[PDB]
């Protein structure tokens, strides 16, 4: 439904894809920006083990410190999301 | 390890 | 000049103050969100330590885990920030 | 110890 475009990823690709994925599970089931966050952030925390952090929204802009291999930030649709671990 | 990086939205 | 309302707080109110301090001068010196955010970030790593992580926009939703009594989320003008340590 | 929270925009 939503064009899904990769902006910055320090991500295993599969880890990638499976982001993508959950983020597009997030808003099918949820139309609020900190539902969907919150949503992506207990799936990694489950399918990968804490502690993920996750913002999304429309107009933001971040600075945080990720484990290596454990950052991405993309698209979907018009909506940006920012997934990564402490 | 850390890294740190930065976003902005269009 | 802008209008801080600090939206909620799970820190001690000398340190929300300094939040409040420490964006304003973002907000004197930056222009761009993800500007204003490493600006603070960093002031943050100085002033209390590591790890701090900041957003500051318009438009998002959060969900993040971050350790008691280092977390602040709050208005400038307009402009939403959100700072707390991993 | 830690702790979650939430925000959203208005």
């Amino acid at each position: 439904d939503r064009k899904a475009v990769i902006k910055n990823a320090d991500m295993s690709e599969e880890m990638q894809q499976d982001s993508v994925e959950c983020a597009t599970q997030a808003l099918e089931k949820y139309n609020i920006e900190k539902d969907i966050a919150a949503h992506i952030k207990k799936e990694f925390d489950k399918k990968y083990n804490p502690t993920w952090h996750c913002i999304v929204g429309r107009n933001f802009g971040s600075y945080v410190t990720h484990e290596t291999k454990h950052f991405i930030y993309f698209y979907l649709g018009q909506v940006a999301i920012l997934l990564f671990k402490s | 390890k850390t890294r740190n990086s930065q976003t902005q939205t269009d």
